[PDB]
């Protein structure tokens, strides 16, 4: 057997569940480990 | 300024230290050396019998 339904206008929607971020700025840093035993 | 908001650039730490945390195990038969100590003077004493006699 089949299962139906009529779209009516010929528009559909995906799930799409990945957030959208929109980001604002870039920023840049440094930083030291630094790794020690004692 | 105009519609676009500034922000204050932000200071950075220069370094940083890792300090992980480690399990205690806490085993006691470690720091029992005294109890050996004790064991190696044991200092058992037997008179001869028959000398004095
Ligand atoms: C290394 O030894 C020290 C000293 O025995 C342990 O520090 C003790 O840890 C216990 C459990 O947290 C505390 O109740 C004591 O007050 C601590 N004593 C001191 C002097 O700090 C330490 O836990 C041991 N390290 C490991 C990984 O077992
Ligand atoms: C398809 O339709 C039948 C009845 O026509 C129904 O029993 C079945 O559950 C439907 N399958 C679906 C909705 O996946």
């Amino acid at each position: 057997e089949v299962n139906m339904t009529s779209i009516p206008q010929g528009v559909f929607y995906q799930p799409h569940p990945e957030p959208i971020i929109h980001t604002e700025r870039v920023l840049g840093l440094s930083q030291v480990l630094m790794i020690n035993s004692e | 300024c105009f519609g676009v908001t500034f922000k204050k650039p932000l200071v950075a730490e220069e370094k940083t230290s890792l300090e992980p945390q480690l399990p205690h195990l806490q085993l006691r038969l470690p720091h029992l050396v005294g109890i050996i100590a004790k064991i190696k003077g044991i200092k058992i004493e037997v008179t001869s019998s028959g000398e004095s006699i």
